[PDB]
């Protein structure tokens, strides 16, 4: 729903973190403005020089615990968009949300990716929140708000990147 | 315009 | 070290982990350039308003899988730098390593914190390398390269996250 | 397939850790003489007094690593069958392989569950073999190989398990 | 210990589960009744013919989870027994705390290794225990509570293994 | 015959 | 200079 | 008495 619009703006680990895995009242995700990196990542058949920057952040059920009383343990869940340059031509089909950007003869290929992270909170039922689903999420950050035509929406990506060494590897 | 240095195949 | 003066810095979390989790030559660590962040960190008895950013990373040893040959996993420990404002007063002793830093009667408290990340890297007994340890890594970070008295060194805060709301929690 | 029933019988951990992760030549599966114990599992609404003992253990596949050369990091996922007393009731359609017994007006719930092992080994590529999978292995173990009405098979349940402390929780 | 005499016995994966992994009270420790193998373990410079058996099994600390409020993950450790037969010659100092028995010219050597399982309990802080170490399990199970010479004690090997091909790996 | 101690609901 | 809303108790 | 079968080199 619009309610993805309403979700704040959260920039470096311990506030994403600190925001979302909030015991009181736990949050079901935030957008993340991060720094875009560049290097090698593995798709279909042959590795792809990728732009790689995180965009949003929510929270994922781990398990439910017995008791006195019913407790419920969340973690993070860290969404990254990527740019994976001359890999729509063979990789348009790879994955279930994905746009694809001609750039001359080259077809550049966007998706996003979910890293679970380590830390979690342990909330009592009656604080829980319904957490939001990955086929949501990519709906929401990347169909609904993301055009790799203008390289704007809800985030961007920064293609100085291939230029900066410590942004490479 | 995002550059690259990939090589297809 | 000598060695950790040699090690490179790496900014994004991609870059990172894609500079460390080498399969080919796995490596022991690398600098962070990352974001400050503020909010509150528990020390002792109470909560104090912490400045966190990330300022190195390091490859840790897992385990051993056997077979034909022996291989080693890694994994990437990201540690953190902080200032808990006031917490100098109560815990000056709190940490093996830790500096005190007086702002007119206010005394904060700078020490490191590492944090284990869930990505690993499986490599064969002829690549793998000598992990650093906890206690050589917070010597060299915060001991010898980090001057609380000047906020410079290898890395330093940036105190305007007090003052966004994105980097607040 | 037929396969099943070549398949050896294995008693004890490392005898059938020994037999099914080995790295000149992994094997599929074996079938496992156990122990039968009883204590409550909990089903559907409700916790039932259900006795428990290993009947199979087969090879699943963990991850495939790159090189120089192409390796495969297998895993034992150890089968136990139970008989949850007094479930088949309400619990009838709970899981998609499943069996009933009638015990006077009582229902028993036959069912098998699966635990993966830490025990990991390291095989290459010309070595591997096609793991079975759970599907597979529920039909030819509880379906196809056993049978509550007589309590015989390639397996059967030792009921006085319900009498020794040692075999109870 | 005097604590270690009072712990019960225990027999089957689920009963040793069952009774440890409590989340009302979790248990220190049980004694574990199992099934002797036979089988190749590499000690030192080469494999040797080992009789392997569990013993005993203990709870260990994983991690703790904050929020309302605090709450501890205990996992089981599974301890086994071994007759490393030919070994003590070559292998008598290899670990801290093992035993050697003359068979005629050949000397064979009597040692402990713990497998640390999958299975986790999470417990509220107040139901927390101490938990064993590894030093103390080894010192009453292997050094105070076997003796090699009469093989008895809280436990004893089954040599028949070496005849049974079920138990032979 | 398996022995229970089960009780429903 | 960091700014701070610590308070000590 | 335990059986072996162990070699040692």
């Amino acid at each position: 729903s619009g309610r993805f619009d309403q979700y704040p703006t959260k920039k470096g680990d311990f506030a994403i973190d600190g925001y979302l895995l909030d015991y009181s009242s736990p949050k079901q995700g935030c957008w993340v403005d991060g720094i875009t990196v560049y290097g090698d990542i593995y798709i279909g058949k042959q590795n792809w020089g990728t732009y790689t920057r995180p965009v949003f952040a929510y929270l994922q059920y781990v398990e439910t615990i017995s008791g006195s009383g019913t407790f419920v343990i969340y973690q993070v869940v860290l969404v990254y968009a990527h740019n994976a340059t001359s890999a729509g031509r063979q990789n348009a089909n790879a994955f279930a949300y994905s746009k694809t950007q001609a750039v001359g003869s080259r077809v550049d290929l966007y998706y996003l990716s979910a890293i679970t992270q380590r830390k979690r909170v342990i909330v009592p039922s009656s604080n829980a929140v319904t957490p939001l689903d990955w086929d949501t999420v990519q709906r929401n950050v990347l169909m609904e708000n993301y055009n790799p035509g203008s390289n704007s929406g809800h985030f961007s990506f920064d293609w100085s990147a291939y230029n900066d060494p410590h942004r490479r590897y | 315009q995002p550059q690259s240095h990939s090589i297809e195949l």
